């Protein structure tokens, strides 16, 4: 029997794998920042009050300019916002009204969304017959759309139900990379901030870093026990914070390789659907389905505030590039920008 | 995309003509239109302005009364009903698409114009009327507004155009620093409140022709008299 | 005060208010159905019942009410990432072959299915639909295969009514909230018309409880 | 076949084995000086004062 | 004297309670909260009910004034018929609400789609001004006006009101029961203890303390000629009933709706 020992060599190499990395945690983070002061009380009022979305929004994404920003939802809509003057700059109809992720580009020219109808949409805002359409439609792909993502505007890479995330190309329409190596399927994508690699998160409770070029998962980061819903790397990019259904939120260091902190509490115990980190990394915002976001310090794990003015379950939040704003959306139809 | 202006002709004073605009190729219901015309040998003024949805309807004050602006938006047809018509109303007519979001770049596309002949404003002054122009050299030209045109949510609303002879004005720089679409990056536009400066570097040929920078700040829209480049 | 292009901006996003809130008043007065229910269960003959790649969409329309139906079955992996998204559905069209008791265990994962749906926390006050598919196949079924095989505590006689009164008795059972939800069941041949209309029964109940809910009266 | 993923899964185990990993005082370390060296421009983490937020 | 202080107490309590109630409900359906096609109904009769109350305030407060202070406010005769047309406003907004549940219950193919969506809007315009035609006619032929006018023949034009109000309430009577029958004969998946509670907690709410002060006042009060009994004990009871079914309305018909689930 080949299959038996083979099972064999890969228990034996997995023991390894944890004996590699429980020989590098010689002290906690814990231990390391009892010296910094704490952040002291975050209290964040909601600036803005954006209300056009009639069902339950599922994502958002900030442009790179912090003023525009995109929301997907159930009535068959996505709306491109002014988030200084609650202002709807373009409202554009879909095809399918079961979305579940929407994506900016870094050029402002382009928005993708994507759900249930297995293809990521990408509509051409800057045209010259005043309208928006349909870039290209990018099918094939098998399963439900979690996260699509922008690296440029010729670059997408989307997250699936069929387990696996892949790399396309827009102009030519076919995908050119596609990551498999996960079990349960891809809830969550987060690109580095060089867009060189990315992460991804699934129903394994297992996170993975991938690298764009190569086309190969590097390292694989466990730890969780139930199935993790968003992931946001820190932004020096040698770090990323998950998020679960088992109110803990925990950050790895690709570096390192392993846990350094896990973000939890008693009073807590449903799950987290959105997390964020801020500009300096200090402070992580995750959002959870007890209704309302967690202000986190990221290096102390203290709550370090609450953001509890959404009625129903925080879908989606987001970091201005520049770190201004927090937006929060939700199930109750409403975003609200806070600072 | 194409508008194209139809209805002019000789018209006795004191009649009455109907102007139209037909458009074609692009969502002009989304479109706010404008009527801009021209005196045969003086430079750019507004007359009327028609928003999307026609709930907003601007007219200049030498128009006032006289003027109907209207858009009939399932045909795509934007019309000018004028009534009493002067001597000083014999110009050339453009219709004008112009999109107002946050990034948006209005005045963007002109008609070819119609030729109709009859038988407390912010006072934009162009600098020079002529200027003598050398192939591949710079030149830089510049107006003045006699209000700041800075609003204080920080954006400065100048726009510059450029005519070629025989042909249509096309925008170059909106809002004083940003580049149209389809024009090199010869061009650029630098200023201050109320000084004004629009740059051509490194100038080839079809760049001459009669430069107009316009205010958007208030309504009514007053343009310059046009700096000429010649050869 | 705002500027000029602030104001042409501002009525822009007036306009686009304006046609969002006629497009949610165009959707909020269509019917949305849920169409579950295993492979070759008659989901593709109910589906030409009610017109004559991952969610298939249908849309027919019925004494002047428009209704979406959401064939889901073709996209498959876990069901739990995203059934949230039917919440809010005015009603469930669940269904089940009769004729498949003896297949293979088949009639107890397509019990396990609806086990999960209908008690899903999602659905807690969505009424389900449950048709019965293929009972004349099921009729000559039972006299030749017995019903014992699938339900080991069975005793009863292999006729048509009984065997199949049982079985709409356990799948009426399955449910543990009685009181939230209601429970429409039908059988139905290949060919039949009453389908589409037993479906505008079962969806006006769940039209009249909605209109006492946005009436305030609960 | 069942034998291939599972040569597969091997590989990219094998693959996993040879990563050079630093300790995690270093790591933890570099987030705290990330941490530290960018707390004058996070506005979130100090509060700006309402002249210059836009919001 | 005495014995109608006791009364103007109740009086002031209880029409700061509907105050503050009708206030909130007038703030959060007018801002803050998504109207439905009902709601309009409801905020109408909030803002009805907040002019009879603030009337109400006044003229139990100025007899405070002028029995321990004997300031003698003699006031503005249009302020009794504008206070008239917020509590007609306000009676019919409610028959209007039970007519608009009996139609959604009977008709609701016709409900979720044939509705027109203004159709609220104009109805509450209507009867409004309907209202206001009825009140401004009373006040000027009984002299709440700066002309006064004749007895004779605002009698006439008053019992218009009383039969207008009887009719009012058999409107919501009849509605009501329709749809009680409609429920109680074919409908599976409702409430129907919690429904006919409801349904009968208004009925009785807008016989026992709506009708009262309208029938007292207009078709009563002519009638009796009996003015040494009615003033001094039936008025002072008629005004509270009627002020606290003001107060009672945004309770039964808004918070019970909405703040239920929280
Ligand atoms: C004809 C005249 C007397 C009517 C004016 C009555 C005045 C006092 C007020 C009281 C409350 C007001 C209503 C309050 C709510 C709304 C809902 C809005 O979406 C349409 C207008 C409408 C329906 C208002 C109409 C005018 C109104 C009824």
């Amino acid at each position: 029997s080949e299959l038996d020992q083979l099972r064999q060599e890969a228990e034996q190499l997995k023991n390894q794998i944890r004996d590699a990395r429980k020989a590098c945690a010689d002290a906690t983070l814990s231990q390391i920042t009892n010296n910094i002061d704490p952040v002291g009380r975050i209290q964040m009022r909601t600036r803005r009050t954006l209300r056009g979305h009639l069902a339950k929004i599922y994502a958002m994404h900030w442009g790179t300019d912090s003023r525009l920003l995109v929301s997907a939802s159930q009535d068959g809509k996505l709306i491109i916002w002014d988030s200084y003057t609650t202002n709807k700059v373009h409202a554009i109809p879909l095809r399918s009204s079961w979305v579940m992720t929407c994506a900016y580009a870094p050029s402002g020219n382009y928005v993708a969304c994507g759900g249930l109808d297995n293809i990521c949409s990408i509509y051409n805002l800057k045209t010259r017959e005043g309208n928006v359409r349909v870039s290209r439609e990018l099918a094939g792909h098998t399963g439900y759309l979690s996260c699509c993502r922008f690296l440029d505007d010729n670059q997408i890479v989307t997250s699936s139900g069929d387990t696996t995330c892949a790399l396309w190309d827009i102009e030519t329409g076919q995908q050119t990379t596609t990551f498999t190596g996960h079990t349960g399927d891809v809830m969550s994508l987060s690109l580095a901030p060089d867009t060189r690699l990315f992460v991804s998160g699934a129903c394994d409770a297992s996170a993975k870093l991938w690298d764009v070029r190569e086309g190969m998962c590097r390292q694989t980061f466990t730890g969780h026990e139930s199935d993790i819903n968003a992931i946001c790397f820190f932004p020096n990019g040698n770090a990323f914070a998950t998020g679960s259904d088992d109110a803990t939120c925990r950050l790895f260091d690709l570096r390192a390789d392993q846990e350094l902190m896990t973000y939890s509490h008693d009073n807590i115990i449903c799950g987290i659907t959105s997390v964020s980190f801020s500009k300096s990394g200090r402070l992580l915002l995750a959002g959870y389905d007890d209704f309302n976001c967690n202000v986190w310090d990221a290096l102390k794990a203290d709550r370090a505030g609450v953001l509890a003015g959404h009625d129903n379950r925080v879908s989606c939040l987001g970091v201005t590039d520049d770190g201004m704003a927090v937006a929060t959306g939700s199930w109750d139809s409403f975003l609200k920008i806070w600072n | 995309v194409q508008l194209v202006e139809s209805g002019g002709g000789l018209v006795q004073p004191g009649g009455s003509r109907k102007l139209s605009c037909s458009a074609s190729g692009f969502a002009f219901s989304s479109f706010g239109m404008h009527w801009v015309r021209q005196a045969p040998e003086k430079g750019l003024e507004w007359v009327a302005y028609i928003s999307s949805g026609s709930g907003t309807i601007y007219y200049a004050d030498t128009v006032k009364g006289r003027f109907t602006i209207s858009r009939d938006d399932p045909k795509n047809t934007l019309f000018l009903q004028m009534t009493s018509l002067r001597s000083e109303d014999t110009a050339m007519y453009y219709c004008v698409r112009s999109i107002y979001y946050y990034g948006s770049s209005p005045f963007d596309f002109w008609g070819q114009g119609t030729t109709l002949t009859v038988s407390a404003d912010i006072v934009m002054t162009q600098a020079t009327s002529s200027v003598p122009v050398t192939p591949g050299e710079s030149v830089s030209i510049s107006c003045r507004s006699s209000k700041s045109l800075l609003h204080s949510n920080g954006n400065t609303y100048l726009y510059w155009f450029l005519q070629r002879p025989g042909q249509s004005p096309q925008l170059l720089i909106y809002r004083m620093s940003n580049l149209a679409s389809g024009v090199p990056d010869r061009f650029s536009g630098s200023g201050s409140g109320t000084a004004f400066t629009l740059t051509i570097s490194r100038l080839e040929a079809e760049d001459v022709g009669v430069y107009y920078c316009m205010q958007h700040l208030e309504y009514p829209l007053t343009f310059g008299a046009g700096t000429k480049l010649e050869l | 005060t705002l500027s000029a292009e602030d104001k042409a901006a501002v009525e822009r996003s007036k306009m686009i208010d304006r046609n969002l809130r006629e497009d949610g008043e165009k959707a909020a007065r269509e019917v949305k159905l849920l169409l579950l229910g295993a492979g070759e269960s008659g989901k593709s003959t109910i589906v030409k019942q009610m017109k004559i790649t991952g969610i298939v969409e249908t849309h027919f329309t019925f004494k002047d009410l428009h209704f979406k139906m959401f064939d889901v079955g073709g996209q498959r992996s876990e069901r739990k990432k995203w059934i949230h998204c039917f919440e809010g559905v005015t009603a469930i069209i669940f269904c089940v072959a009769l004729s498949d008791y003896d297949l293979v265990n088949r009639m107890h994962e397509s019990m396990k299915l609806f086990d999960s749906i209908c008690n899903n926390k999602w659905f807690t006050d969505t009424s389900i639909i449950l048709f019965l598919n293929k009972k004349d196949l099921f009729e000559e079924k039972i006299k030749k295969s017995p019903l014992t095989i699938c339900y080991p505590e069975y005793a009863g006689s292999n006729t048509y009514e009984e065997a199949a009164a049982y079985i709409q008795c356990q799948f009426e059972d399955l449910n543990k909230r009685k009181d939230t939800k209601e429970i429409y069941t039908h059988f139905t041949c290949a060919t039949d018309t009453k389908n589409v209309q037993f479906v505008f029964d079962a969806v006006t109940d769940v039209i009249i409880k909605n209109n006492l809910k946005d009436c305030g009266l609960f | 076949a069942s034998i291939a993923q599972a040569r597969k899964l091997v590989e990219q185990l094998k693959m996993e084995a040879n990563i050079d990993r630093i300790k995690v005082s270093k790591a933890a370390a570099d987030l705290m000086a990330y941490c530290e060296a960018h707390a004058k421009e996070d506005p979130l983490l100090t509060p700006v004062p309402a002249s210059e937020n836009p919001f | 004297g005495k014995e109608t202080l006791i009364p103007v107490f109740l009086i002031l309590f209880i029409a700061l309670v509907g105050l503050v109630g009708n206030g909130f409900v007038l703030w959060l359906l007018g801002f803050r909260m998504r109207r439905n096609a009902f709601s309009v109904y409801v905020l109408s009769l909030a803002g009805a009910d907040f002019l009879f109350l603030c009337f109400q305030i006044i003229n139990c407060l100025v007899y405070l004034s002028n029995f321990f202070c004997s300031i003698s406010i003699n006031f503005p005769s249009f302020f009794t018929t504008v206070m008239t047309c917020a509590y007609l406003a306000g009676l019919s907004m409610l028959s209007t609400v039970s007519t608009e549940r009996c139609l959604s219950v009977l008709w609701p193919i016709w409900y979720r789609c044939r509705r027109p969506r203004h159709l609220s809007a104009v109805v509450c315009v209507l009867l409004w001004a309907l209202s206001l035609l009825l009140s401004i006619l009373e006040g000027k032929f009984c002299g709440f006006l700066f002309s006064d006018g004749d007895s004779g023949w605002c009698q006439t034009f008053d019992f218009i009101t009383a039969a207008w109000l009887i009719f009012l309430f058999m409107v919501l009577c009849g509605s009501s029961l329709a749809l009680l029958v409609r429920i109680l004969c074919g409908s599976r998946g409702l409430p129907l203890t919690r429904l006919y509670l409801t349904i009968l907690l208004t009925v009785l709410v807008f016989l026992l303390c709506g009708l009262p002060f309208g029938i007292q006042w207009f078709l009563i009060l002519w009638i009796w000629k009996d003015s040494d009994v009615l003033f001094c004990h039936i008025h002072p009871v008629s005004v509270v009933l009627s002020s606290l079914n003001s107060s009672a309305n945004p309770i039964i018909y808004f918070f019970v709706g909405s703040f239920r689930k929280q």
